[PDB]
């Protein structure tokens, strides 16, 4: 009865929503012709959540593809599981951004927007009883962020009462990639502020660095990352499709995760990780789970955890597993890092079993840590945009096409309050 | 559910673990790869279904003899993590296995043994392989002993020590390597079984009748040896012993804690045709010198604390009565101040051989460990060599370029003065 | 009605109870499954003393096995006749002594001390009218000694008036089979001297004589010697068991022995001790009994009994015997030998004569000796205990424990007075 649509934008938002439609068709069991070949009954007496049926037994994917640049759209149309989407979805327009949040923003927009508004009306009154949505894009370049960020505000103005979830990568502290990067990273956040429930972050190197140590790989891919960041979707959303023992749809996380509005910025885990070579030997229990959970090693972001104060831990379990033993050893990480938590927020570990595990695993686990010490990447950042705001460079291209200095300057603003605002708290 | 963890340092102690765990997984049955077509627990981790790892980290400097592990044929034994592998070697020099070099493994090694400490609940003590002579298996010896004694507390450690040769000598600073680790392992290390090369040289040549041993016999029968000290622990017997007993037999105060380990019957299989083999025999046999594994005159002295351990079936009325007409003889003569000197203990199983090894099915075997005291004679033949390399300053700037000062070696030669001393003290 | 709960410290006293609890289910007719297959009803009227019936005919032994090593009570447990002890019973810690008796009896036994009071407290409030309590400990090892030493102080602080019984391997004139042996038997020595009614020493020398110059054994074992304990131990309660013509229960030898309440160390013998070799050129009347009780290399002990005189002497006898005979030829025993007996106490005999024989043979006989010509070996202890002390030599594995110098002393001050006493009186 529960229903979620998709909605993709940008370059990267296309390749992992991409990825997460493969890893939802392989999931669920069904063929990239839509048509069935599953085996069990639990795979089809939930398919209304992510999917539509159709006069003569097709499936629909529910999900709506909006770019500029027709090129990656004839990428994931050419390719493998291409076939499923339906061919009114495929939105963009012609000219492209260039990386320039200002066109993107206040250009195109203005040509794509109504129809994208229009569609997703038409598809939202198609379902029932809708919970709500959840966009794939970056904080990098100039389609992605400005045209994921206005849709996201007309949703928020339209549908004021649901949620939004967005998995959306944020800069490198090392070594970046594009140079107009700042300026559309701290204005993607200045509307992310406003308009979205939760949203969970992602760096590129942290998921380099467990490719490398951990995965043990010798050519590390652009595709294998966007599969990791599709497990973390499909594990965190993978509570609206099957029962369990205790099962966590998404406003149960929402209101069990961040104890203020503004707040709502979250690094997510996955477990368990090994290679081909050593994969035998060690075990899979819940002990070397929540031993191989809590680590810097794990984090999806570029942030140390032990730098700051984790505030919220929500753990969302798959597989068939004992109770008794996932508590009591929750309770002994809670007694053995006493330092690591907030004194006045009690029992910080928040707990969520799901029955059916990801096919080729007898047991899985997924992370969600809400923890404060991201402020030193927002300070990373920050700081940055205040070396090219003092030399003002790059700047008249944003500025001929309509947009000015004192929004910079209250996006700034509003980036300060909250770097502040977890500066108060820790 | 008692167990124990065993270390490997250097080269001396990675081949002489090749050849301990050669003897381990020949033991229980169990095949190289690590599965068997419930007791073992008390030296195994069980993996999951039908696996099983031995729990031994092999870390080592100077990466040839882990490669030649990892293609040698107990490749898919063990866990690929457990093999830390520097990228120098220490080119047999102290400092750089205690200060230069081998500091920026301890790390890793360290987490290692933290990580298989967990997995366990009544963790008894480790059992580090090392030798004198060689740089790094010295030199990171003393770190990790200094580290584990302040990190553990009060568990034990018991360590197997190749010993230098007055006569023999293959490098040239070993007097060196020898006084500063007994300088700095003196305080720490609970009890360290001494073997020396030699002994095992003429007892190769003379009682096994064999003309030219390669290394690998030589550490087949410390092997032997290791697996008769703990052959009490992985297994029943009528009168049995573990791992925390000898501290309370063998170490009379907290400084002299050195003993010697021996081993019997040492016979081919044409001499084992001839020859019924009794208690008696081999109790008198354990005290001919000729089969002392270090280079000593165990005449030139009292014998302080003496453990043994038989294997085979044997009763015990005999042994009481070997015991009773082993004191009453003149030669053996014992200390005035300790008129019970004796800690027996007796299993059921008895020892296994080697395909291809040097020994036959005997019924029986005896374990001999002796805290005597005319070793410390051979420690001041050791002494005098450190007096020739300070007579004329040799070799010191090899030394102190990499971070020592001069104050320590007459520091080490005072403290050896003081452990001789001590020791003739108590004896006379 | 009257009952004694059984307790087993270390190691050598549990394999004694191994083959005692062995000797007397063989005895009482009971099944190791715990069915009663016996013949008579003379046995059941009384096996309350020892057993428990429990819900459905099935029968328990009162039993609690003590150590600190797994594996001495694995080898009972696994092993024959270990089904019938209940599993609730066996209590022990994991990380073991070995011959540190500051560690048998001040580190791990107050890791022990509460859960063995408590189980054995239940075991006391389940019972009727219990007469006495009975320990197997040894006086060499650090786990036995120490923590039956332990054992029997909080015991006697919690029931004042119930009588202890404590079988005690004692320390050998040849050889020794521990290193520090003098300060566990001088230490044990000094809590013994306190706190208990009787007790018993048992060589092992004594009974390598016994099984080689009389029996004619060519390979003796240790379960063995634990069998002729077990002998003496039912041919002394065996009269709690059945009926008698002159009967004698615990107190009555408890009252009988001690002139003086310290002086309660017995030397025990068995007869008779027969071969197959010669077992056709003797007769068995009670001309045979008594020869071979009073008797010097029959003892069980590796003290020659002629080397002083005696103080007391208790016998109780097992078959369908003839009085007159019994207490003639004790007055015969007594007037042979006059020089070898204490002339202040006349009638130095005590005697007791039960119905039901041992399973097999017609006539048996215990004989119980409280004589002073142990004092020898009460002499080569402390001697031997001296020399150590005169060197401090291996003071510092107790010492770094928490005992301190003055124990020594005290202890030895009190095996220097108890032999002052045993030389007082002859
Ligand atoms: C951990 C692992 O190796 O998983 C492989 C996948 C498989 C990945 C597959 O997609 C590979 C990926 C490779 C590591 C990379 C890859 O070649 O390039 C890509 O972009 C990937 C991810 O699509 C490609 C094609 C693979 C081999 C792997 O993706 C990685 C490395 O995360 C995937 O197809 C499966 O079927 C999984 C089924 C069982 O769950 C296990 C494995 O994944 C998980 C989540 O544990 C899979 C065998
Ligand atoms: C006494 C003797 O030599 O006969 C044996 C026992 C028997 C002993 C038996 O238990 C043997 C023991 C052996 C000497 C040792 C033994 O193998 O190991 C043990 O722990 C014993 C004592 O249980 C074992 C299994 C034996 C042979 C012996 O037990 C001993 C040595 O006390 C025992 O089972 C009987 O039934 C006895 C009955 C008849 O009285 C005779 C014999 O005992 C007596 C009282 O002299 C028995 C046949
Ligand atoms: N995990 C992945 N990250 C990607 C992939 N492709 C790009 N990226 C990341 O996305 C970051 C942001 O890219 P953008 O969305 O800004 C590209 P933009 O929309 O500005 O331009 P166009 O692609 O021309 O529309 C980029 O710097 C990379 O870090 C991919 O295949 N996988
Ligand atoms: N009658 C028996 N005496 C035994 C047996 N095993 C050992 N002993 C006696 O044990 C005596 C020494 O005491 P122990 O060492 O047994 C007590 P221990 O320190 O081993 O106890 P733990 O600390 O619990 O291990 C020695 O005189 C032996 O004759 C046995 O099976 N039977
Ligand atoms: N019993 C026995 N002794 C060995 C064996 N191999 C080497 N040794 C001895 O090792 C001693 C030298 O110390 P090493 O441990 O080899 O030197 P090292 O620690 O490897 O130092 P580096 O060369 O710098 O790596 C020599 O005296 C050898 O007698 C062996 O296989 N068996
Ligand atoms: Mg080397």
């Amino acid at each position: 009865m529960r229903e979620i649509v998709h909605i993709q934008a940008g370059q990267c938002g296309n390749q992992i929503g991409a990825k997460f439609w493969e890893v939802i068709s392989d999931e669920h069991g069904i063929d990239p012709t839509g048509s069935y070949h599953g085996d069990s009954d639990l795979q089809l007496e939930r398919i209304n959540v992510y999917y539509n049926e159709a006069a003569g037994n097709k499936y629909v994917p529910r999900a709506i593809l909006v770019d500029l640049e027709p090129g990656t759209m004839d990428s994931v149309r050419s390719g493998p599981f291409g076939q499923i989407f339906r061919p009114d979805n495929f939105v963009f327009g012609q000219s492209g951004a260039g990386n320039n949040w200002a066109k993107g923003h206040y250009t195109e927009g203005a040509e794509l927007v109504d129809s994208v508004l229009d569609v997703v009306r038409k598809e939202s009154e198609s379902c029932d009883c809708l919970q709500g949505f959840q966009l794939t894009h970056s904080l990098g370049g100039g389609t992605g962020s400005g045209m994921g960020t206005l849709l996201i505000s007309k949703i928020r103005e339209e549908y004021p009462d649901r949620i939004m979830n967005t998995f959306s990568v944020v800069p490198s502290p090392k070594v970046s990639d594009t140079v107009v990067e700042p300026y559309n990273a701290t204005l993607s956040v200045h509307q992310l502020v406003e308009n979205t429930d939760e949203t969970y972050c992602i760096d590129n190197e942290a998921l380099y660095d467990i490719c490398f140590r951990t995965l043990k790989l010798t050519t590390p891919t652009y595709g294998d990352l966007n599969h990791l960041v599709s497990a973390t979707m499909s594990g965190v959303t993978t509570c609206l499709r099957f029962p369990g023992q205790l099962n966590a749809d998404l406003r149960k996380l929402a209101v069990n995760m961040v104890p203020f509005p503004r707040l709502h910025f979250f690094m997510p885990g996955f477990a368990p990780l090994t290679s081909r070579g050593s994969q035998q030997y060690r075990a899979l229990t819940v002990p070397e789970l929540t031993q191989q959970m809590f680590d810097a090693k794990n984090m999806m972001a570029a942030c140390d955890p032990r730098h700051g104060r984790y505030l919220t831990v929500a753990a969302v379990f798959r597989g068939r597993m004992s109770m008794k033993e996932v508590d009591e050893q929750m309770l002994n990480v809670q007694n053995k890092n006493s330092s690591y938590f907030v004194e006045w927020i009690p029992n910080n570990v928040k707990t969520a079993v799901c029955d059916i595990p990801p096919r080729g695993l007898k047991m899985s686990a997924t992370f969600i840590g809400n923890s404060t010490a991201i402020q030193e990447l927002f300070k990373r950042i920050s700081e940055q945009f205040t070396a090219m705001f003092r030399r003002k460079a790059f700047l008249h291209w944003y500025t001929g096409e309509g947009m000015d200095e004192m929004e910079f300057t209250e996006a700034e603003s509003n980036m300060n309050d909250l770097v502040s605002e977890y500066q108060q708290y820790q | 559910m008692r167990e124990c963890i065993s270390i490997h340092v250097g080269q001396a102690g990675v081949q002489i673990g090749n050849a301990c765990w050669e003897l381990y997984c020949l033991e229980h049955g169990i095949q190289p790869d690590g599965q068997m077509p419930d007791s073992f627990n008390t030296f195994f981790s069980e993996t999951g279904a039908g696996k099983h790892v031995p729990r031994a980290v092999f870390v080592d400097l100077e990466p040839t003899v882990i490669d030649e592990v990892r293609t040698g044929t107990y490749r898919q034994l063990f866990h690929p993590e457990q093999l830390i592998t520097g990228k120098e070697d220490a080119a047999n020099n102290y400092a750089r296995g205690h200060y230069t070099i081998g500091k920026e493994i301890i790390d890793l090694v360290l987490d290692r043994i933290r990580k298989l400490a967990d997995q366990c609940t009544g963790l008894q003590g480790f059992l580090v392989f090392h030798s004198f002579g060689g740089g790094t298996g010295s030199g990171f010896t003393s770190l990790l002993m200094e580290r584990l004694s302040v990190d553990y507390g009060k568990k034990s450690k018991l360590e197997f020590s190749i010993y230098p040769a007055p006569q023999v000598s293959t490098a040239v600073v070993e007097p060196y390597n020898s006084i500063l680790t007994t300088h700095t392992t003196l305080e720490h290390s609970d009890c360290a079984f001494m073997v020396d090369n030699e002994a095992i040289y003429d007892i190769c040549r003379r009682n096994l009748d064999i003309e030219r041993p390669t290394y690998t016999n030589l550490n087949r029968l410390i092997s032997q040896i290791v697996s008769s000290i703990t052959a009490s622990l992985r297994f029943d017997g009528a009168l049995n012993v573990d791992l925390t007993e000898f501290q309370t037999n063998l170490v009379p105060y907290p400084r002299i804690h050195f003993p010697l380990a021996t081993y019997a019957p040492v016979i081919s299989a044409e001499k084992a045709y001839h020859e019924q083999l009794s208690v008696a025999e081999i109790t008198n046999a354990c005290f001919e010198p000729a089969n002392q594994m270090v280079k000593c005159d165990p005449r030139h002295g009292k014998y302080m604390a003496c453990c043994l351990l038989y294997r085979g079936d044997v009763v015990p009325k005999d042994v009481n009565a070997a015991i009773a007409t082993i004191k009453t003889k003149r030669s053996i003569q014992f200390v005035d101040w300790c008129p019970t000197g004796f800690k027996v203990g007796i299993n059921y199983q008895p020892p296994t051989v080697v395909p291809g090894g040097d020994l036959a099915k005997v019924q029986r075997a005896v374990c001999m460990l002796s805290n005597t005291t005319a070793i410390a004679e051979a420690w001041a033949r050791l002494d005098h060599k450190f007096d020739l390399m300070y007579a004329k300053r040799a070799f010191v700037h090899w030394y102190v370029g990499e971070g020592m000062e001069e104050g320590e070696f007459s520091e080490a030669r005072e403290d050896m003065a003081a452990l001789e001393k001590d020791y003739e003290e108590v004896g006379v």
